[PDB]
This record gives C-alpha cells, structure tokens and sequence, in this order.
C-alpha cells in the first residue's frame, strides 16, 4: 500500500483531482461601452476569510461579442481575468489576472484590499491600454494593446461577506487621468442599473424564468449622398426647387419675426439672406443649393421614382 | 532560498525571537497551482517552537521574518523543501513550494 | 462635439431635434408638390434531471410561455442532444405554440396560437400511450379536433419536460412543489386523477441548459461521417465525408507543460496552432492581450507575452510545431518565420483548424514527440498510445442549473452590491485534457 500512495498519488494526473472553491459572482452596471472612459470603487468591508479560502476581489474591465458569464458553467472554477474576455485586477497584494494569468507587479503600499481603499481605473478610447489607480498613485501600468471588438464595461467580481461602493452616479473621489467618467452613457434616455451580468437564472420561490440569448455604438454611418448621378432635365426642375427652397426659408424666418439686415447676426434680428435665391452669392445660398440637389439625388435613390407629372414652379 | 511577497502586512518590527511558539495559519499548495495542505481547513492554528528545529527549512526561515499579523507567501527553493526525496505520498521528487502563511501571535 | 453632449445617432435622441428637420424636409417636399412630385413606392434548450426520467405514471406540468417566439414546450426521451434542433428526431415529442404545430420529425399542424401571458401545458399517459397538450383550460384539439395530441410513442428511457426558446424570449415552468398554486392543472388535471412531478419530493428539480461556450469533446463513432485513423509513422489520418462542411477545428488530446518537434501532413488554406486550453471560440474569424512589466515605474519593462491561439498557413503542408522554455515554427524543411517564443509555465494542446475540400485531409505524428508527453521520458523512438484523441470543438452540450447562486442585494445611494452569506462548490478538474467540471 505504501508502494500504491507512493506512485499513484503525488502525481495528480492519472486519477482525478477534487477540492472545495467559492461561489464567484460578478456584476456589471449596464452600461455598454463602444471619449475615453473611467470610474472608481470603495470597498466597505471584506472579512477576508469566512470560507476555509482566499476571498477574490476582482476589478475591471470585459469585451462583450462571445462572453457567456456564467457561475461555474465558464472557465476553471469561476473567475475573473480568466477568459480574454474579461480584464480584472485587484489581490490581497493587488495584482491583476488576465486569461487566468497571475504577475505580480508591485504597487506603492504592496496593499491588501482592506475595507479602506480606493481602486481608480481608466479604459482609453482606441489607445487600448488599461490602467489602475489605487488612491491616486499610478500602479506601474501593465496592460496594452487588445482586441477593440465587442463593447465594454466594468464587471467586478466578489465572493464574501463582501460589499462595496460604485462610484458611478454619488461620485465621491475620482482623479481625472485621460478624462471622460462613465456617467457619458447614461444621456441620452437610459438609467443606472446594476445587474447580476447576464442572468442564466433569476432566482424565485415558484420557477426561476428562462431566456433566448440576446440581439446584439456611436460612429454614423448614413447612406452615402454625393455618388448619385443627376440628368440635367432633373437639373431644372432642381435648381428650380431650391429656388423654392430658399424662398421658404426667406418666409420661415417672415414667419419667426426677423428682418434684412447687413448684420449677420441673431440677437438683434437682423438676417443678411431673405434676399432671392441667386442675389444670394454662391457662398451663403450654396448650402441650400447643394441641399435641394442631394435631397432629389436621394430621392431617385430611394426607390421613390417620382416621375414629371406636372408643372414645376 | 525563501522568497518572500508581503500579502498583508503586520507592523513589520514584531518579528519572532527564539525560544517562541508562533502560531500560524499556512495554506501550502504546489507550484503547479494544486493545493496539498491547509491549516485552515480543519481550523487548528499550527504551531511550532523556533530554535528546536521542527519544521522544513524554508518556513522556519519565513517565520523569523513576519510580524505580529504579517500574512505573507513562503516561495521554497525544492532543496530547501522535501528535496530530490519529496514527501513520500503527498509532495512529488523535486517540487517547489509555494506557501501562504498568515503569522498571527507569539508565545 | 469639446465633450458636447452632441455624440448622439439621429434615431436615438428624443422629438426635439427632430422638428424643424422634418419640416423642412416637409417644406421641401412641399415645393416638390408645388413643382408637382409625390414620392410613390440561438437556442437555450431548458430540460430537467435524467434521473426524474418519468417511466411508468400519468404526469403534468404546466409551462407559462410569456413573449412571443420560438417557443417549442413538450416532452423528450433524454437523447435530444442541444446542437440540432428540436423536434426533427424520433426523441423529441413537444409543442410549437406559437405558429400552431407539434413536432416530431418535422412539422404537423396542431392546436392554436397563446396569449403573450399565457400557461399552457403538457400531459402524459405512459400506460396508454397518449400525451396530451393543454391550453389555458382548453385541451388543444388536432387539426381533426381530437384530443389526443400525440398517439402510440414508445415507453423506452422515460421522459423529461424540454423547453426551447428563441431568440429574445422569457420562458416560465412550472414543477410540482406548489400544489395550491397550480394555474391550470387544477381546471384539467385533479379532477380527471392526474399528478405534477413534486407533489412528494421535497427539492428544486435541477435543470440543464445547452451553453453558448463551445467545449471540445472526443470523436464519436457515430458523427456526421468523420473518421479519424489510428495508424502505426504513427500517422493518425483523416476524411471528412460528408457534404456538411462549415469548419471543423481539431485538438490533440493533452497538453504540455513548461524539446521536440511534431509535423502536421496537410494534403489540399489549413491553420496550425497551440491552442491554450481556454480556446472556446468557433467562427469562421481569426482572433485570440499584451501585459507589460514594471520596474517600479516601467520605463524598461514591456515584453512579457501575448498568448491565448497560434498561427501557421505545393505537394503537401508538412507543418512543423517545434517545442522550447518557448516555442518556434518550422515547415517543410524551411522555417516559416514570426514564431510565438512565448509561455511562462503554460499548458499548450497541439491543434489544427481546417475546412474539408475532401477526404483524406491530414495526417500527424532532430528527434521525435512523444517521450516529452507520456510518463516514460528518456522512450526516444515516438509512438502513439490509446489515451490519444483528436477532438472536436462541438458547439453546445448540457451544463448544470447550480440550484443555489448566492444571496445578493444591489442598491442605491453607493451602489451597494452586497453579498455576505458563503457559498461553495464542489469542483473537481479532470487533470490530463485540462477543464474543471463540479
């Protein structure tokens, strides 16, 4: 038997291997990120071992296209940091994990997370590095260079007697290296949300319901205007409609109460363009001309043809 | 020999003296990110009296420097360890060990 | 438009900048009728636990579809595999509600549309062989009007309830447990002397799911039609005979932990690498991170790695993965360039992706491999032994519900996510082809 437990044990290749790990779980603030971008944590308090196990505190960042989050059901024993769709920091000895990587570069404090500490961390836009403040100081700066494919977020990941504080909007300590906060998301109608990220469950009393996968932004992109080919004889009728066009541009401003003027000027209503269509030279009508003319170029182009029936005027 | 990250410091100048029992909390695991041993599993504190020299080489050396609450990682050269024999059943031949000890008190 | 609140599409903003543009269109459009011109013109199967597998009872439950889409709700036997569909075997007996069709082994037409809100359930009778379809009360007829839906289905492995979504849909079950709060079984149900799945029990009934993360898995005799060959100098050859040809990744069996080299036979292009073992990406797309050093500050320290995998490209492709503590790339003799010397201590699975053009597509293995990969390490002539397998990354297979999470509450002034009570696993990990399963 001695003989057995000496050549089949230490090895732990040929038979399996098992032990006990903590239930990880990381949440995200709904908050989908294609400026730059920033935000902070505090941590409020850690208990650092109510488990017979290291408690992780995992902060940062993830990509979105593929990323199934999922507890237990991803990677080795659930993390952060572990697929290349995640990039997460944060150690008693802070050092980060990306891909379930483990380098151990120093910080000014070698700092724990105790429940006393300030974690600053900057994504920049289309420079992709990543870097992380704790209290100010920079954190000898490690990561460069990734795939700018899918959105971004900040996901932080926790499994404890562990809570800690978003400082997302209820601001309360943020340097301002590169700059824009993450509160440039949140403008144009949406809310601040924080949610379990991405939810296979969601846990009740009767039957935790299901869920189909997901659908999944701000350069414009428009159809392209000036590639369309005008024939001459709509060329008439098209410099005719912009003289059209200017001459209700000339009643718009009849009709919001201005007056000619050689001022050009808006607080004192007097407005040097309520002459005609071509006594206005080609550098203050132009706009409006070229206007008409890409407005019927995008009329015969979108499948509208809209033939000469009747008197142009 | 002993290589040593401060994960949690203590005060950095009550640092154990001979003729003392430190108590411990070691969670020992492999180089090869497997765990063998840890004295937070069945929650006894280890302890062991420096100057008899009990334990292997590389944690007596790691706990001459802790302090008073240091939490800290004991990162053993394999001759410092076991050695080219290993711990018959539990450590391979020529492993390395990496530690993680929390020094808590004195005696 | 700096940082002015400006960076905005044109659809997403409020009807604020939006009214004099459309008026002037209008305008203009208006001067186009003045001039005379109008302008004239993928799946999350949710089933329970095999061992529940129901074989001999009269059983019910009944299933809350809430928004409309592919919402396909019935019984299987436990062999409908995740990755084909629902429905189009002899092992899938459900209900298409939406669109009015049951399935099995194509379409038949069957019942009626439901409410987005709606409950609908799923009878069996295992000792006469009828499994009955409900709707809110009403027991859903044929297209004959006949109640019972589907006739004669063989008591084999027992039955399991099978729900599969669509796209952006929310399903809702119903299991046992909860006997007064039963929606629709107490109408039908009760009164004719049927039973749900948890009257006794006293659990949740653990579900599985298919994931949207690909894992790869061994070669099955029975696939589509792919034989890999076991041949012994000591080739393991190819043929990908079928029509069905998207992508087919390959992995070799286990890893290397950180000599010799490993030659790759390419016969029609065809991608070579070292897939660490978090590779679960499978598209027709050429992708995986680059961490830096700090001297205190940086300002030497920047070249650690990159990893993730690895990339390679007239007679034949006799492609070379030469091995270390680095790695390099040979082929055909001459040494294709821009190697990947990078692995700290990494475990690296030798691997080839490839599309079929025919059969007879590979084939594998200055000394040679395998003495630097099994037990025995001076064994310098190379040989294959069983352990040896040429996976495959399939797309989904059954992962489990994890009937505890964790306790959680987010809130508001802070933000306070907050989680204080502990939970832990069970997890062991298979060693020798590296993934952690609980």
């Amino acid at each position: 038997q001695h003989l057995i437990c000496d050549n089949l044990l230490p090895g732990r290749d040929l038979l399996l291997q098992t032990r006990l790990v903590n239930h990880v779980s990381s949440m995200r603030p709904n908050i989908f990120l294609g400026k730059k971008w920033y935000y902070e944590l505090m941590v409020d308090h850690t208990e650092p071992f109510v488990t017979a196990e290291a408690t992780h505190l995992r902060v940062g960042w993830a990509s979105t296209e593929g990323y199934s989050p999922y507890p237990g059901g991803g990677e080795e024993w659930g993390g952060n940091g572990v697929g290349d769709d995640l990039f997460s920091y944060g150690f008693d000895g802070l050092h980060l994990w990306s891909g379930c990587i483990a380098r151990t570069v120093s910080s000014p404090n070698q700092h724990l997370l105790r429940t006393d500490d300030v974690i600053s961390c900057c994504l920049d836009l289309s420079a992709p590095s990543i870097s992380f403040r704790i209290n100010g100081q920079p954190v000898q700066g490690m990561f460069e260079n990734f795939n700018i494919d899918g959105l971004f977020f900040p996901v932080v990941s926790f499994s404890a007697g562990i809570k800690v504080r978003f400082l997302l909007g209820e601001f309360k300590f943020l340097p301002p290296p590169g700059y824009a906060p993450c509160y440039e998301a949140v403008l144009p109608k949406e809310k601040l949300k924080v949610e379990h990220s991405r939810e296979y469950k969601q846990e009740r009393t009767y039957t935790r319901d299901l869920l189909g996968p997901t659908v999944s932004a701000f350069t414009p992109i428009p159809v392209d205007t000036s590639q369309i080919v005008l024939p001459p004889h709509l060329e008439r009728i098209r410099e005719k409609l912009a003289e059209n066009i200017h001459e209700l541009w000339v009643m718009n401003k009849i009709e919001l109460g201005w007056q000619y003027g050689p001022v050009r000027d808006d607080n004192k209503r007097q407005h040097p363009c309520l002459v005609e269509f071509s006594k206005l030279p080609e550098q203050e009508r132009n706009y409006n001309l070229q206007m008409s003319l890409e407005t019927l170029k995008t009329l015969l182009a979108l499948g509208c043809h809209v033939g000469i029936s009747d008197e142009h005027a | 020999g002993v290589e040593i990250e401060t994960i949690s410091p203590g005060d950095g100048r009550t640092f154990p003296k001979k003729g003392q029992t430190c108590v411990v909390h070691y969670t020992g695991m492999l180089q090869n990110g497997k765990k063998f041993d840890s004295s937070r599993d069945r929650n006894k504190p280890f302890k062991f009296r420096i100057g008899k020299q009990e334990v292997i080489k590389g944690f007596e050396e790691g706990a001459a420097q802790m302090s008073l609450g240091q939490r800290a990682k004991l990162t053993c050269t394999p001759d410092v360890a076991y050695g080219a024999t290993g711990h018959p059943g539990v450590i391979p031949p020529n492993a390395t060990l990496i530690f993680d000890v929390e020094l808590l008190n004195l005696e | 438009q700096r940082r002015n609140p400006r960076l905005v599409p044109y659809a997403l903003l409020d009807d604020r900048t939006k009214k004099s543009n459309k008026d002037s269109l209008r305008e203009a459009v208006r001067t186009l009728l003045g001039y005379g011109y109008n302008l004239e013109a993928r799946f999350r199967i949710f089933r329970a636990e095999k061992t529940y597998a129901v074989k001999a009872g009269r059983w019910y439950f009944e299933f809350e579809a809430v928004t409309a889409g592919d919402m396909r709700v019935g019984w299987s036997r436990p062999g409908c595999q995740p990755d084909q569909e629902l429905g189009s075997d002899e092992r899938a007996f459900a209900f298409d509600g939406f669109k009015a069709q049951r399935w099995h082994q194509g379409n038949e037409h069957y019942g009626r549309s439901w409410q987005a809100g709606d409950v609908v359930g799923c009878m069996v009778d295992m000792t006469e062989h009828t499994m009955m379809f409900t709707l809110n009360g009403e027991i859903l007829l044929d297209d004959s009007g006949s109640e019972l839906a589907f006739k004669d289905f063989d008591v084999g492995d027992g039955f399991i309830p099978v729900c599969s979504l669509g796209v952006a849909q929310v399903g809702r079950m119903n299991f046992g447990k909860d006997v007064s709060t039963l929606k629709y079984f107490t109408i039908c149900g009760l009164q004719e002397g049927y039973e749900p799945f948890a009257v006794n029990t006293n659990r949740d009934i653990t579900m599985w799911l298919s994931k949207r993360l690909p894992q790869f898995l061994q070669v099955p005799s029975s696939h589509e039609h792919i034989e890999v060959t076991r041949i012994d100098v000591t080739q393991k050859s190819f043929g990908s005979q079928n029509s069905s040809t998207d992508i087919m990744f390959y992995r070799l069996s286990m890893p290397i932990e950180c000599t010799y080299y490993y030659s790759v036979r390419i016969f029609p292009n065809v991608w070579v690498g070292w897939i660490t073992s978090d590779f679960h990406q499978y598209d027709t797309a050429f992708d995986l991170v680059t961490v830096t050093l700090g001297d205190e500050k940086g300002k030497v320290h920047e070249s650690i790695k990159r990893s993730n995998y690895m990339v390679c490209a007239n007679n034949n492709g006799l492609e070379i993965g030469c091995v270390v503590g680095l790695l390099t790339f040979t082929a055909n003799g001459k040494d294709l360039s821009t190697y990947y010397q990078v692995e700290p201590s990494t475990k690296l699975f030798p691997a080839v992706f490839a599309q079929a053009t025919s059969p007879n597509v590979f084939q594998f293995e200055a000394g040679l491999f395998k003495s630097e990969h099994k037990n025995p390490v001076p064994q310098c002539p190379p040989r294959l032994h069983v352990q040896f397998l040429s996976h495959v990354l399939w797309s989904r297979m059954p992962n489990q519900f994890l009937k505890v999470d964790v306790s959680r509450i987010s809130e508001r002034q802070g933000w306070l996510v907050q989680c204080l009570e502990p939970l832990q696993f069970m997890s062991l990990h298979i060693p020798e082809e590296n993934r952690s399963v609980d």
